[PDB]
């Protein structure tokens, strides 16, 4: 790895420490080098011992004159990559290339050092390893340096264009996985203008990305608007006013399976959320919201409150029976019992209740056949961690649809026990409606703020809590082990106290006494000491950090709210019929323009 | 004076690659395509208020010339005003100029005045 | 003190009162001192009660022509020190050096006062009574006051490098404690490249502190940095990124008893705290730490909660017996008793319970046998002073291990109320754990906030609550002692009284009344009156009071976590033994470059043309408006 690196590149300053003519060559001790080439028996084709040559050298320490003595006796090393392990395609042409110096690299091109000959080291990747991508081929390095004369130059003596990299990618993917520079638009649009035609745009990755999607999911978004002026077209003006248009053709790929929305709205990196702010899509999501999505949000959510409603009635009436044995004890109240399956289906009222059950069966199937084959399109990590798409809203209701079918299950086999799993289903079944509290304005980012914070401070107020009630719940039954049971309660054994703590340090239940009779003396000191270290210290100090929290993500959570509802948005248009979702957008085939849809917007400027 | 020369400092060893302690032609050629200390302080010593010298000098915590956004933000605290992180990096984007994350008297002066 | 101080110069102002030599020399009456000096038979040895020549007044006061005609009648007075009890050795020429007038130090030099001349006065003196500290010699004065030239005349006129005083002071070492300057650094490297010649770096002081240790428990970064520039080597540039190394020889000094890590993070200075973000250092104890201390520390964790566990289950089976007697009375509830030692060991659970209680007293010990030397070693105030070094815990788990070693003795003495430090211990241990969340950065934080928070404020709510709750409890036994306690309860006597009360603030126990029952007249005025006062008042007060606090140190607690990690990092790697760890670095003489480790380390820079534009050219809202408003 990383120390592997720097413990052969120390090699590598070994092994130039080591021959006196790679030595003399990066110190550039000309009279001394006059006599190493004057000398015969001085081999020339000695090269670096880890995989370098003498003119990788000399490019290095760019020593250009040296490099010129060098290319009488042997020329044949500029056209030699060397074989260095994470450098096994590197010439000295990238090296020239990297340091910008002209004349040097015109002294390379006299001896015809060939441009087409591609780089792809180790080193040479796409790595977090790697500080620096600029691609292989050294186009690229002309490209990502900027150095225009030189790369005007290699179009003058070869340098295909259209150029094919390790991962698929070519000049344009990389001009976009950069640090943004405005001098890079420049670049893109100098090398736009010496492309001569397909057209060269129409490419993708290796991966089967076109650089429009780059641009898209990668968010630079001066190139993406930038790039979107070639496509806008303006109408008329008048006065202050401004009527332009947009084709809109690429920004939809309806006809494509991986829309570009979908890309941009998926995608790990942040900074894509802004990318939808620029107008044209800006524009689009909200004419497309506000024309359908909002009322089909409210009539499908109102569906599934009156599903489960009914889940909820049929929850009620469950068939139960008197418990038929004595119980022989105190201490023990157990009056009821299950119903068989035979004693249940009697009544017209068990007739309603079975068709109501029935309902919920035929409910419950249809979540699964509706979200299951979603789930292996995506990663199935990549599709949980994602709080914009609903994940962790997806995982409740795939556990409430699988208990409310396995219940059903116990019943058939006259199992006992099913109070439990319908109490689980029966709240997560409740809990669920949170994801379709997103809709509205005035609830939707409040949501999306809880469902931070609950993951955000809430283990760290926990683990402390738990440590310290294990402490205490232990010193407590330790000082209530000797005494009347009868008169003291909650005590009696370790689990009910621990239990009791936890109950009553959250002020659920007040402090346990009896005055009419005697209590032990430590435990007034021991009370107090849990009151002052436990109550009032550092609830208030969850408080306060919860303050300090909210105050601070108070900005962000609307920004992100913003996504969401457009990522709601795409997911039902992909979900729902074409029949209900017609073209958005102006079809100019009516206009004679042809098979286009476009959209016309004006304002008057500032 | 002693900011001033601690930004001849930082930029001579900007100039200064191999940082031997001088300057020398193809130190200087590789600017160029890109386009001593005492000898580099007298030669730009001959090229180039009270309250705002003391007002930075109470600003700058270590005395580097350049403050930082710690140390905006510790003066920002200790100004009494609630604000979060973000804007304060703004603050940075509204005086930086050049883009090193850092203000000297020059920047200082140009947003007091 | 300094009202001593103010006297001696008040009494020094009565002598120039006193002498008209002395005081025509202090006003330059250059006509009376030309009358004075034809006066032969006054003696021109006056001095002061201080103690002074007059040559002292007029360097004081930059009368030179009067020293010159004080050098004609006495050149001797340039040889005169001072002799006064914080004046004892003070001569002409470290006044002529603060003055800093070079032909005045030209004209003592021309009568060749002694360069080498020592001024230790009790004034000069590295003091918080003292205002400004430089050591003795007039290298020093020469140095701190900037002027080369004064400082070119002595080098030229011996004033030898090489001198130290009283706790060691060397002219690197003050020039490290000074307000930090690369205006003195210029200064520093000059005196640098005027040693001629084994290394003059390699001193320490009477405390035993090189100058390289000076500045890093100094942390004057600037120095620091310049200090560090030699110590590069590059390596190659290619392009927009370049690699390099360093030496991390004197960094690291594991030979030596005295880390150099320690003694940085070991400081009572704060911003020494600063030092750790440098650029050697700062990735090479990342590495180290995500390396080694991280498993380290989490596997340690678990043997400890499972020695904690382990004691909570010897806890829980406490040997009891049937209380033989009888209660024999109503308000008085007992049922078990301590059974006998003897007693005890009777079945094979009560072997089971003895063999898991060897294993908590044998870690009781074991925390001794390691704790023990570290208090020998360091001081303890320093030693329980720093929350960086985890004090508080150390004292708490110290007291744990006091009082189990105690309760075993206490068995083993069948002595009764076992339960009392037994419970103590039992709560102790839980609170042990709070030691390891440090090492979590999703957890170490919170911890040193709250650990801050609880020294701040708490104590102000403290004493006022107990003011308030005594008198007000009071308040109420005296009206609770008129009626029945059958029906009131809470308040039988005083004591019980008290701890009602304190129950009664903080909401845990619901208000006392009976439905039924009557009830005396002015308890609803005062029980609404403590109602208003006490249950939101100054609680919810406490609330805001809390959170702006917080809001404030919020910013510090991030940085003091960072700090506290290395700390504890080198902590364990003094102490645990060298068989786990091979001794980080690169080792160069592999490489022959000889019995020296290096770091490699490269950067990728960004490349601002406008910082390049003018220079090559030269060698051809609301913060803002209130900044302003501070201005
Ligand atoms: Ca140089
Ligand atoms: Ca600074
Ligand atoms: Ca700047």
């Amino acid at each position: 790895w990383e120390q592997y690196r720097d413990r052969v590149n120390m090699l590598q300053q070994e092994r130039i420490r080591d021959s006196p003519l790679l030595q003399a060559a990066k110190e550039n001790d000309l009279r001394l080098l006059k006599i190493l080439l004057l000398n015969q028996s001085c081999d020339f084709q000695q090269r670096g011992a880890v995989g370098e040559t003498a003119l990788h050298v000399a490019a290095l320490y760019d020593n250009l004159e040296a490099a010129t003595l060098l290319m009488e006796a042997a020329p044949e090393l500029a056209k030699e990559p060397a074989l260095c392990e994470p450098f096994v395609g590197q010439t000295a042409l990238h090296i020239a290339v990297m340091n910008q110096n002209l004349n040097l690299v015109r002294a390379l091109l006299a001896r015809g050092a060939s441009v087409s000959a591609r780089a792809t080291g180790a080193a040479f990747r796409r790595s977090p390893h790697n500080l620096i991508y600029y691609g292989e081929h050294p186009l690229s390095f002309a490209a990502c340096v900027g150095s225009e004369e030189i790369v005007r130059l290699l179009i003058e003596h070869g340098a295909d264009i259209r150029a094919q990299d390790s991962l698929g990618n070519t000049v344009l993917h990389i001009l976009i996985l950069q640090p943004n520079k405005t001098f890079a638009c420049q670049m893109y649009n100098l090398l736009l203008s010496y492309d001569e035609h397909q057209s060269l745009e129409l490419v993708p990755n290796h991966q089967g990305l076109t650089p429009f999607k780059l641009a898209g999911v990668e968010g630079n978004t001066v190139m993406f608007q930038h790039l979107m002026q070639k496509r806008k077209h303006v109408q008329w003006t008048c006065g202050p006013l401004t009527s332009t248009l947009y084709d809109l053709t690429e920004i939809d790929s309806w006809g494509e399976e991986l829309s570009f929305l979908e890309l941009v709205v998926s995608s790990k990196k942040r900074e894509a959320r802004q990318i939808l702010e620029q107008t044209p899509v800006k524009e689009l999501v909200s004419f497309k919201w506000k024309k359908y999505g909002r009322p089909y949000f409210c009539v499908l959510a109102s569906l599934y409150i009156l599903y489960m409603i009914c889940f909820t009635t049929c929850c009620i009436y469950r068939p139960l029976k008197l418990r038929d044995d004595n119980r022989t004890d105190p201490r023990d109240i157990t009056i009821l019992q299950q119903k068989l399956l035979q004693e249940a289906y009697v009544t017209h009222q068990d007739n309603i209740r079975l068709v109501g059950e029935l309902v919920t069966v035929t409910g419950a199937v249809i979540i699964l056949l509706l979200e299951i084959p979603d789930i292996f399109r995506v990663g199935a990590s990549r599709y949980f961690g994602q709080t914009i798409l609903g994940g962790p809203f997806h995982v409740i209701i795939i556990t409430y649809a699988s208990l409310v079918l396995l219940t059903m299950v116990m019943r058939l086999t006259n199992m006992n026990g099913e109070v439990v799993p319908l109490s689980f289903a029966l709240v997560l079944g409740w809990c669920s409606v949170m994801y379709f509290a997103r809709g509205f304005q005035m609830l939707g980012p409040f949501t999306i703020m809880i469902q931070k914070m609950i993951f955000g401070d809430l283990m760290r107020f926990c683990w402390l809590m738990a440590v310290v009630i294990l402490g205490f719940a232990s010193a407590f039954h330790i000082t209530f082990q000797t005494e009347d049971p009868n008169n003291l309660g909650e005590f009696s054994d370790y689990p009910t106290a621990l239990f009791s703590t936890f109950e009553l340090f959250l002020t659920i239940i007040d402090g346990p006494a009896n005055y009419s009779v005697d209590l032990p003396f430590m435990y007034c000191i021991t009370y107090a000491a849990f009151a002052i270290i436990a109550t009032l210290l550092m609830l208030n100090l969850f408080i306060a950090m919860m303050g300090d929290t909210h105050w601070r993500v108070a900005q962000e959570r609307d920004e992100l709210w913003r996504a969401q509802v457009v990522a709601t948005t795409v997911m039902l248009e992909r979900k729902m019929p074409r029949f209900l979702w017609p073209r958005s957008g102006i079809c100019g085939y009516e206009y004679g323009l042809g098979d286009r849809w476009f959209l016309r917007v004006e304002n008057h400027h500032d | 004076t002693e900011e001033q020369i601690a930004e001849f400092k930082e930029a001579f060893s900007l100039f200064d690659k191999d940082g031997d302690g001088t300057i020398t032609t193809k130190e200087l050629g590789t600017v160029m395509r890109s386009l001593d200390f005492p000898e580099f302080l007298t030669m730009m010593a001959r090229k180039m208020e009270e309250e705002i010298r003391e007002a930075f000098r109470v600003f700058d915590k270590d005395g580097n010339g350049y403050i930082s956004a710690a140390e905006l933000r510790h003066v920002m605290t200790n100004l009494g005003e609630k604000l979060t992180d973000e804007e304060v990096d703004e603050m940075i984007r509204e005086a930086d100029i050049d883009g090193d994350g850092q203000v000297n008297y020059e920047e200082f002066v140009q947003m007091m005045t």
